[PDB]
């Protein structure tokens, strides 16, 4: 039948756009479509589960694929039709797309009194969904006062690949709000709603 | 290289 | 859920939430739990997170996440495999879907039985135990806090 496309090339150019090019050998050198042929560009990355390709016909020998996610690797295959003629998907490329600041707050924000010393606290959590780049830090901040404003909160960094963390020196029988927000290379993610924990009082023996 | 240089620990969580 | 710790200690813990299985030098391991109906004490996994913190000259750092109805065969940037393309010191496998860090003599089984997540972990004696004194909270090394039992 009709010879795939080949030298098929992922240029990136920002967080959610790549610039895909491809060489077809049957095309005169370099590089002139002088008849009805047309390209199919197929995509899609390992994340979710089971995704299907997305497909797009271009006109000429380049195609920019947009609504990318940020820092995520996709797959990417070329072939050419002239009305009943087709080809068969190219060799595959792949290109991983720039970072982006996370667009999602951290998760699952949980609160618990350490076991044996109730004037400390443990802060758990779960990634941004959108993390869009290697988590480079977080920020806890946390508060008596829930109306104060945001710069009057206790501010404590931690390193981005870690999930739990220890605030010592606390008041009993007292409520504290917690926020927690993701950092990467290209900035500050969205902060999570405030999580209310009352910390314990003491039981007299 | 990279590879680990030997007993073995296992952890596990499932359901109920 | 029901925990079988590194010291083979079995245990049944609520720890409902977002808790720490793993934290330590090399690994992260962070699991979501929920009361199977409100208001019991009886919970279930339905988030794993795993962070594989970056080991130079073997690998980048690597976020494994795996949900309730999302079990992907790939790192939350798309990667099947840590650092370059000839790297494979870290990679995934869909079967379970398996975790094999070579570099750190681990691996890590995530499966769905039912409406819920399970977990098993294969980790080095030395490497489990390599951990500094504020990582105290850990339910693979010293199970669970006496009031989560
Ligand atoms: C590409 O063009 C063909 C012919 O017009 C059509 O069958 C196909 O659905 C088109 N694909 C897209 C994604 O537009």
């Amino acid at each position: 039948p009709m010879m795939p496309p080949v030298g098929v090339q992922a240029s990136i150019l920002s967080h959610d756009t790549i610039r895909i090019t491809w060489a077809d050998n049957s095309l005169p050198k370099h590089q002139k479509i002088t008849d009805s042929r047309y390209y199919t560009v197929r995509w899609k990355t390992n994340i979710p589960a089971n995704t299907k390709y997305k497909n797009a016909n271009a006109t000429t020998l380049s195609y920019l694929v947009t609504g990318l996610k940020p820092n995520t690797l996709y797959e990417f295959s070329v072939m050419v039709t002239k009305g009943r003629r087709s080809s068969t998907w190219s060799m595959t490329a792949h290109g991983a797309t720039f970072e982006l600041v996370p667009t999602s707050p951290p998760k699952d924000v949980t609160v618990v009194s350490k076991e044996g010393k109730p004037r400390t606290i443990i802060v758990n959590w779960q990634p941004p969904s959108e993390a869009n780049g290697k988590i480079t830090g977080y920020i806890i901040y946390y508060s008596t006062d829930v109306n104060a404003e945001i710069h009057d909160w206790v501010i404590e960094p931690v390193v981005g690949n870690r999930l739990t963390h220890q605030i010592q020196e606390l008041t009993l029988d007292t409520p504290y709000y917690f926020k927690i927000q993701a950092r990467n290379s290209k900035g500050m993610g969205p902060m999570s709603e405030a999580v209310q924990f009352r910390t314990p009082k003491a039981d007299s023996s | 290289p990279c590879n680990y240089h030997p007993s073995y620990l296992f952890c596990g969580l499932f359901g109920d | 859920p029901h925990l079988r710790t590194f010291k083979d200690n079995f245990q049944t813990c609520k720890v409902e939430g977002a808790w720490p299985l793993i934290d330590n030098n090399y690994l992260s391991v962070q699991v979501t739990n929920v009361p199977v109906v409100p208001g019991s004490s009886a919970t279930a996994t339905n988030k794993i997170t795993i962070i594989f913190k970056a080991h130079h000259g073997c690998t980048d750092q690597k976020v494994y996440q795996a949900v309730t109805d999302d079990l992907p065969a790939a790192f939350v940037d798309g990667t099947t495999s840590g650092g370059d393309s000839d790297a494979k010191s870290l990679r995934i496998v869909e079967r379970y879907v398996e975790m094999h860090a070579r570099y750190i003599g681990t691996t890590v089984f995530v499966r769905q039985v039912g409406r819920y997540l399970t977990l098993a972990i294969r980790m080095p004696e030395d490497l489990a135990m390599s951990y500094e004194e504020s990582q105290d909270l850990q339910l693979c090394v010293n199970g669970c806090p006496l009031s989560e039992r």
